[PDB]
């Protein structure tokens, strides 16, 4: 699974930046040791649901001009190969599995068992909310849906539970093939007003912060280092500089492959010889 | 540019067979 | 994307809990265990004919930063003196961040040593280090 | 261009396989025998007339990144408390990337100490040494 | 064996990377993590047979115009040398063997034996797929064929092997004098396309981890580790911008060159002394 | 101009040789002698009178990295299990490159212990320590 | 003895280079991991007795125009001073010794010995090629010339032996004062055509290989190693660019001078005092 | 300018000498010396009355490089085997480079240890542990 760091930060930063901006007392709570004046200001400009101004994202050297209010500048980096293993082994699968989902899912009554569907088939489940199924409620997964007893557990009818699973993509089997890799994504604000350019920071410092709950870093990215450059005129030829601090995230993922093998043995030939 | 780090002959151009400076009457 | 089939654990995704607390800005932690595995040897027989389990030790260690607050002194899972006879066992959880699943749990845990340095140029640490009659790696999905 | 009268073996052309499973994020793995070589000193010599062999001892390391699945422990390889004398024999082989022939096999391993590190800033690692009670190099060419 | 690691490199990658850009499930499996757009814009340009536009690979300075849509750019880099045996002794050989050949051999009859044909002659036979010889069969090398007892093996007339060998040259002996060499060389993907170049960079990744079980490498050039520097500008002085991501590789490989022995012993002259 | 009163040896002057065999791959070796020298000690006098010879104890290590081919263990030099009983004595020469003259030959060389290290990162290496007999820089010019 | 490396380097490159470029066997084997199409090309160039094209070597900074279709370039490079004895203290010599000569010369008949002559006299006998003279052969040199009894040995009388020995110059004594010097030197390859400069750096390292036989740099120049640059633009300047690789060599040489010493004792005055 | 009150011995002014001859490229050499001082404690005191001699010890030890000739195995001093029964005892001495005085004698030096290193990327060392009867610092200005 080849990964795009670049990507995956995009799509994270977008809603969760909006979702923070969207509402004064996450900001409030983010800007606490700020002085009143920029953090008023700051409040007045972009936050709120119906903020006049709007920050944006996006990857460098863009053909056409680009706000510099206040701005999210992403480019991709240095990258590193930190560790292997023996033949660059790094797990074996029986059946191919996609990303890890979560779905909510509420329960369902069926003639001798609760069940719960989901969108997609099940390759393997890892959690069910606040469950431990014991023998007796003899846990079964059949495709789409997972199922226990129905009699013992008859109060929980309905229970409004979600589900962590995985994709099912191939009942094949083979090898994963890869290494680790020790990445570099430089991730930098731009704005004209200093101050700006400084909540923007903490800003994202915050959402840096809150990402490594996400289940995809948590599966994928571990390890994350963050490094701090100093404020710079970015541009002096305009009528007025661009003042930027540039910052530097460090993550560790597995570029891998799946090797898939054709060779199943079903059968067994135990002759003796003969002189 | 001038050639010296390479160097190839003169190109082989094809001759004619009107003498130079010919006297006619 | 992101496939749970070659995922690994790292010091992101664990929390180390007591009594259902968090410590806190706790670093490192070590686990050991001892088998005390022994061989049988013949006369007629340089090789050890088999192997067997005598003696089973183990012991487990926690590095930490020393709060100002909730201290392992100040929470009473510590001790300084005589008050130590009067603390009962204690069960070390190591359970995991993302699903809050188990990973490993240490039962009857035990105190053995308790060292803290104070130091000028760097943050307090203090280490401890437990014995525990059994380990279990139980309630696993 | 490939002469094969120079290869060497390196950590890209070889595999650690336990009962046909391929461990996985396997770092390394160290091997160790001794024969207890002992010489026979006369009174008229310094010398040691002749060394003979008296006793085998070999033991194998194993370095691990801790998958959340397949781990030694979740394998049932490995043990954590009195599950360990149900736990019976085990053969680790090294088989060749390229061929899959056997390089070296250990008959018989058996389990000696177990450690774990949980680390902040680092993956998690843990180590096994096992006690074995032959070692062979058959099944070649 | 002197060791020109540019010219194998071109050789893996060339029919590899074509038979990769043939198909679009290859494709589809190795941009898993990128968005729609650029992974659908990548697929139509490139992939597929009948694929109208084209990637292309070469070596660094060429006098000719090189397309700057997509290419892979190769140059050599700089070497070192990092580990020496005593003497400079390799390895020793008493017959002279060229390079590790695979060749597939379906199992012929003869009046005594079964047999598999070869291209060229045996200098060392490695392996037989799927076979491991006993004293009974009493594998026997005479040639260029590889043979084994007829009667107790004949329900196998027709086994559709292959066989790992290795080319004989001479029946010279010698000794092999050289050292470890520990090699860099730098790949760059070039397009005007940003998002292109990373697509490229992808592939190129997925052909490294492909490349791990190819028996050159595995027999010449092990450890391989690998580098990537940032997304920047090659050249700005066009009309729009050259955009690349260079990649460093690394090998480690025997320089080594076979001195020839012709001193052979045949008699003795075992004779006393008198005084 | 090389004026031979001031040369030394080094790596690139020297082969190691088992059986005429030159042992490919080799990087290192070292070797010990032990005279176990005592003193004696008078009641009147704190200074030893004089020393004396008692015992002769001698090892050498070699160190190589595993060729797929000749290793020791396929040579048959080495030994993993009830094999060792049959393996006989060997001599390990150091002989010049230049010349093909001795330098140094041990005689009746037994193995002790045997060493090999499976690693990721870095190609495979296996030692070994002999136990020999005596020692011998005959056959000199 | 005042090293030079330079000077050694290009004694010993000038006619091995010939010679190894003089038959095509030699470079075939060299070239064998190269395309067809470049070693065919150097070949037809370069190699064989009735070449037409030929390579050159010399030093830096030549007043002259210097060919670059193929040339070896040498420049002198750092050094430094690693490693020193006690007092400066290398060897002690009781006679005069120059440089190490190796001569084949076959053995001859005398009334009492066979001997083997020499062009110049012994100061020391290191060897005699495939020969452990015992006591009853009594090896004795006298100036020019070696010697051992003639009966017993008398099979052998055109024995064609060969003799590795040292000059001797006085029979003077004195010490040997110096240390060792670890250099660096810098040789690379010219050629408007980066094929041929390939090629030209794979004999460059194969000559290097071959050199470690040799006696001098086996006495004198040991711990050879090796570093090799980026293949790079020499020169833009001109209508073609020069391309080449340079190549960093290192050597451990004890520069040391001979101190003589007059001090000469042949009697004794042992004589007791009173009081 | 030299002012002769200040002046401190190196490697450059001390030359290591053998029956007459230096030794050729000696690296460094350090010397030992236990007089095995011990207390006397009273009852009635837990300070230590006072202080006596008891056993004088002392060990010289010799790194070098081997010489292709005249290394100490050549040169007789040292031994590899019954050949050290033969060896009578020497006297290793440290003399001034400037004026050919003596620093320091070792009288009645007895060889302990032999230690030689064989390995490929650095030049060969060898390495001899003496003990002796006595040192002497006599015969000076």
């Amino acid at each position: 699974a080849i990964t795009s760091v670049d990507s995956y930060l995009l799509s994270e930063i977008k809603p969760r930046l909006n979702t923070v901006l969207e509402n004064c007392y996450i900001i409030d709570e983010v800007l606490k040791d700020f002085d009143y004046q920029t953090r008023e200001s700051f409040k007045e400009a972009f936050c709120g649901k119906n903020a006049q101004h709007e920050v944006t994202v996006g990857f460098n050297f863009p053909k056409f001009k680009n706000n510099y209010e206040a701005h999210y500048l992403i480019q991709l980096g240095q990258g590193q190969e930190t560790k292997n293993s023996l033949g660059s082994i790094q797990s074996s699968y029986f059946e191919a599995t996609g990303d890890t989902l979560v779905e909510s899912s509420t329960a369902i009554r069926e003639d001798d068992k609760l069940v719960f569907t989901v969108s997609k088939p099940i390759g393997e489940l890892i959690k069910v909310e606040d469950i431990e199924f014991a023998k007796y409620d003899n846990l079964q997964v059949e495709g789409n849906k997972v199922s226990f007893k129905y009699q013992t557990n008859e109060d929980y009818e309905n229970y409004n539970a979600n589900i962590i699973f995985t994709e099912k993509k191939n009942d094949s089997k083979g090898l994963v093939k890869g290494f680790t890799v020790e990445e570099q994504v430089t991730v930098v604000g731009l704005s004209f007003n200093v101050d700006v350019a400084r909540c923007l920071d903490a800003v994202l410092k915050m959402i840096l912060i809150s990402m490594r709950d996400s289940i995809e870093e948590q599966q994928t990215f571990q390890l994350q280092n963050l490094s701090f450059g100093d404020i710079a005129p970015i541009i002096e030829d305009g009528d007025s500089m661009i003042f930027g601090r540039p910052t530097i995230i460090k993550y560790t993922s597995s570029l891998d492959l799946d090797y898939t093998i054709t060779q199943d043995i079903n059968k067994l030939t135990f002759k003796e010889r003969k002189d | 540019k001038r050639e010296d780090v390479i160097v190839l002959q003169d190109p082989y151009k094809v001759n004619d067979g009107i003498e130079e400076d010919l006297e006619i009457q | 994307a992101s496939e749970a089939k070659q995922t690994v654990h790292t010091g992101n995704t664990v929390l180390l809990m007591i009594k259902g607390k968090p410590v806190g800005r706790a670093q490192s932690a070590s686990g050991q265990r001892e088998y005390g595995t022994t061989g049988v040897y013949e006369i007629g027989s340089i090789m050890p004919q088999e192997h067997v389990y005598l003696r089973y030790e183990g012991t487990i260690t926690v590095e930490r930063l020393r709060m100002k607050k909730e201290n392992f002194a100040d929470l009473g899972y510590a001790s300084l003196g005589e008050e130590i006879l009067k603390k009962d066992i204690i069960d070390i959880l190591v359970v995991d961040n993302l699903t809050k699943q188990v990973i490993i749990s240490y039962h009857g845990c035990s105190a053995n040593n308790y060292n803290e340095t104070w130091q000028t140029n760097e943050i307090v640490t203090e280490e401890i280090e437990f014995s525990y009659l059994t380990a279990s790696d139980k309630a696993r999905t």
